[PDB]
């Protein structure tokens, strides 16, 4: 079929346009966006500090396995302040930071899959979270969830002998018994004051001062999670699941390296 | 469409709880309801008409 | 020469653009800015200022034989029109906190039937621009396609300002192919993270001009092709009137 | 009156893809109206139809091929394997989309945009060769398979659709190892007639190459590709 | 006839804000009538409307 | 026939989830639906009729 | 409102021949049409009727 | 990734795992015993199994 791509729009065909053929359509629903993101993927491993169950919380990380996590598919952490509250970043940090270093496994915390494939500028969804302890023995976990933009310094212990995470009317979740399945599951609502969230980049600053640092739009996450527990030696994986995902404005995905090899790829 | 959920049973938690509540704002604004409940302090005797009146200055 | 159902005019206030070789107006997302008030503002907007709804025309740069594929120039909006070249638009913009608008653009570039080459013109929401939201100065292939990472981030896979240009056509666009056209016309609606924008710290849309097939010609043909643009705010609606921004720069 | 239950052997397991929901902890939360929003899509197929650039001359990729002033029937201008894994397609949205699924079916659309001078003239032979007898080695062999002749003139591009010819209803998206002499055949581009021109005009032109899904195209079973780093 | 169940991974967790009730242990308890009572409100918005003092010269 | 399943209760997961989906292909092909959703870029002003026209060359 | 259950003594057992199904993990998967297929049987009795050879002089 | 992953591990589990997977071969029907053909059109002869004929 002759065409004119300059218009910015190109008529779609099937083999039927130029040759003696037939259309070969067959229905499927796995390509709907909602269905595609409605599955769990991991964002990293976390840890609890010793005796956090009965004392003041304090930022801390085990092996670049911190204490709290921001609910977002984007990068966060910054292995250089593994002992500071984590923050959202605008780049992913490799495993090492010098030539001889390695890219995997990554040091920052993110939904690498989401990052690798999110062809949209903005999205909206609810977040389903799964906490999975890397142990099949008893495990106690206390979780505090704070909506985005609310107080996130659960530092003052107000009650003698009670974790400072376990304070107030802010949602707290706790699993700990000899008959539990150890894992924790729950879904949080959408709390950004924003109408829709930037999926990759947000071309603006944080203050009107233009104290220039573009990338992330403020309060564009699902909140922060703080952990306290009893097995300070067991790490747990945190997984995200996008419930009723909606995306707006297609945009490009992550670059894939030219096979300076064949005329095809594979796996790994 | 929908996602990946295919349970026959009616969701045990109702929607306003299972999901966020999509609201829609109209361009031209919306009027608050008139009253938020029935709590109120009341001002009485505000005005007039009736007393030991019109002996009262003009 | 240029023809018939390809001859087209667009009147904006006291402004009118004409082309004798169009390929149509691509309306991105298939919608136009409605000019409706932001539902997040209690104040009534100042809207429909005729002096503001017109075309602002200025030059982008020069296209030469030297540009390589995918080198580009970015024009951040509304920022580019917030200064002196923005007329009453700029003047009004600098005294309001918030602006809600769509964009209607025309980019221009002529050559001859003996020149060969093509540009890609697209408009993109949240495209990564300069810090200071200014039009790029020279053509660059800067930070394509993996974004800008920190110095030390030696092994980082990529940064969030990544841009895989192999897929730039996912954005509302049109090609300026010298054998075919002289102008490109695009229009985009209002899109943002919120019902209206605090434009001061956010350049939500960027007009991008990129080379995709480098300029070629034989001797005696014109050697440098200027690139100019006409930009018009589509039914801008302003809210939150205060004193002037001022350092407008 | 308490109800008797039988606990299944799989008690306590977590399934990453369970077709069900979990416990809500912060109900009755109204959201911020996002009704002014535009540009939403709901199915990837909705945008898989938009053409993106094929990379030529890998790893020094360029979005185009070059036509010359000579027609060697022995020399293809391009040869693409029809595999959503071709390093050729590696950065097209089609390929980036497709790599998250196990199988595909339907039409693939190769779009060519002529970018040379208006004064140039020429004809190309674009062919699709199904597998079985290896890739064609001359335009004469290609011409034996599915092909189209593209004549240069007023209209700038040409949309070539490779018909889904296959024994199975679906074809695997990605390759495990590398696919030989296989894959699903080849798209080859040849000059029929040479690029001709008048005096004062360049003697070669660039042809932009893009790929997209046809209305026919389908994808099924979402998975994850092998992780990679763009750098 | 006993019913087969699948135990979810989150078995045993406690949610501080669960949209649900627990086990009642002392039923059928009548209360002391409080029907003479006045001044009740039901929404904070009902009283957020009453002006209180701004602190100057902190 | 059926297999070895003899539960009274309605399957808790619906079929499209409990089982694979048997589809059938017709010999002569099938037409894709016309549209996959409502996302679209639009080309306007494509044609003519109406302007400061017929001063315009023949 | 959480429902009270009595756990049977056999809690946790696996029965190789249980007349019931388990958890589906990859729903809504359409299959490749196999409608051109022939030669299917459904009961072994359908083919047990075809004579095969008796071995003599074992 | 987003590839199906299952995990059981706690002090109160029954230790076993159960689940059912769909039919994902691109083939219409699967060879039950033997498949009289090769893996490539090269006929780099090795008959027996038809490619992607598992679950």
């Amino acid at each position: 079929g002759v065409e004119n791509a300059e218009k910015g729009v190109t008529e779609n065909t099937d083999a039927t346009a130029d040759f003696v053929a037939q259309p070969v359509y067959l229905p499927e629903n796995q390509t709907k966006v909602a269905f595609f993101y409605d599955r769990s993927s991991p964002i990293g491993a976390f840890a609890v500090k010793s005796g956090s169950l009965e004392s003041g919380f304090a930022p801390f990380s085990n092996k670049a396995c911190p204490n709290s996590v921001i609910l977002t598919p984007g990068p966060q952490f910054d292995p250089a302040y593994d002992q500071l509250r984590p923050q959202r970043l605008t780049e992913i940090w490799g495993n090492g930071n010098e030539e001889t270093s390695e890219v995997f496994p990554l040091k920052t915390k993110q939904d690498y899959s989401f990052c690798l494939f999110s062809p949209f500028v903005y999205y909206k969804c609810d977040l389903e979270v799964t906490l999975s302890p890397h142990t099949s023995g008893a495990h106690g976990l206390l979780v505090r969830w704070c909506p985005t933009g609310t107080p996130t310094k659960p530092t003052t212990q107000v009650l003698h002998e009670v974790s400072s995470l376990s304070e107030g009317r802010t949602p707290q979740v706790y699993s700990a018994g000899p008959g539990t399945s150890n894992q924790i599951s729950f879904v949080v609502p959408y709390n950004s004051p924003l109408s829709v969230l930037p999926a990759v980049w947000y071309n603006g600053h944080k203050r009107f001062d233009n104290t220039g640092d573009l990338g992330i739009a403020p309060n564009s996450d699902f909140g922060t999670l703080f952990f306290a527990g009893t097995k300070p030696d067991i790490k747990f994986t945190v997984y995200l699941r996008y419930k009723n995902m909606r995306v707006f404005c297609p945009r490009p995905t992550v670059f894939f390296p030219w096979p300076t090899s064949g005329d095809k790829i594979d796996m790994t | 469409s929908e996602g990946n959920e295919g349970v026959i049973i009616n969701n045990f938690y109702s929607n306003q709880y299972q999901n966020s509540i999509d609201l829609s704002a109209n361009a031209t604004g919306s009027d608050p309801p008139k009253t938020y409940g029935q709590f109120s302090n009341l001002l009485s005797g505000a005005v007039n008409a009736f007393s030991n009146m019109l002996p009262l200055l003009a | 020469e240029n023809l018939s159902d390809r001859v087209s005019q667009d009147t904006a206030g006291n402004t009118v653009t004409n082309t004798q070789s169009t390929v149509g107006r691509l309306v991105g997302y298939g919608t136009v800015h409605d000019g409706e008030h932001p539902a997040s503002c209690a104040d009534t907007a100042s809207e429909k200022i005729l002096a503001v709804e017109r075309y602002y025309t200025f030059k982008v740069n020069d296209w030469t034989s030297t540009q390589k594929p995918f080198e580009y120039i970015r024009i951040p909006l509304p920022h580019v029109l917030s200064g002196e070249d923005g007329g009453v638009f700029g003047a009004t913009l600098r005294r309001h906190y918030l602006v809600k608008t769509g964009w209607r653009v025309q980019v221009q570039c002529n050559a001859s039937q003996f020149h060969a080459g093509s540009l890609l013109v697209f408009m993109a929401p949240e495209y990564p621009t300069l810090d200071v939201f200014a039009m790029d100065n020279r053509w660059s292939k800067d930070n394509l396609p993996n974004g800008t990472r920190t110095q030390t981030n030696r092994k980082g896979p990529f940064a969030m300002d990544h841009q895989n240009f192999w897929q730039w056509t996912l954005y509302p666009h049109q090609f300026l192919n010298l054998r075919t056209n002289t102008t490109v016309d695009l229009e985009v609606p209002y899109v943002n993270i919120a019902p209206t924008s605090s434009w001061t710290q956010h350049a939500s849309w960027t007009l991008v001009i990129a080379v995709v097939a480098p300029l070629t010609y034989s001797t005696g043909a014109s050697t440098s092709l200027d690139i100019t643009a006409s930009i018009q705010p589509v039914r801008p609606v302003f809210n939150g009137l205060r004193h002037e921004v001022l350092s407008r720069q | 009156s308490p109800i008797p239950v039988t606990i299944r052997e799989h008690a306590g397991t977590w399934y990453s893809t369970l077709p069900d929901s979990t416990v809500p902890i912060y109900g009755k939360t109204p959201v911020a109206p996002a009704n002014y929003m535009v540009g939403e899509y709901k199915d990837f197929l909705e945008i898989a139809q938009i053409p993106t650039f094929i990379g030529n001359k890998v790893p020094n990729a360029v979005p185009y091929i070059e036509a010359s002033n000579t027609a060697v029937k022995t020399q293809p201008l391009a040869v693409y394997q029809v595999t959503l894994s071709c390093s050729c397609l590696a950065n097209t949205f089609l390929a980036a989309l497709s790599r998250n699924f196990a199988q595909y079916r339907g039409s693939l659309v190769y779009t060519f945009v002529f970018t040379g001078t208006a004064m140039m003239k020429g004809k190309f032979l674009i062919a699709y060769t199904p597998p079985g007898a290896g890739k064609p080695t001359s335009r004469d062999q290609a011409m034996q398979a599915t092909y189209a002749i593209w004549d240069l003139g007023l209209n700038s591009s040409y949309s070539f659709t490779v018909p889904f010819i296959s024994p199975t209803h679906f074809r695997m998206v990605g390759t495990d190892q590398a696919n030989i002499t296989n894959v699903d055949g080849w798209v080859t581009v040849w000059q029929l007639t040479p690029l001709t021109y008048p005096p004062g005009c360049p003697t070669s032109a660039k042809i932009l190459t893009m790929v997209s899904a046809g209305k026919d195209f389908s994808l099924k079973m979402p998975i994850s590709p092998a992780p990679w780093s763009p750098q």
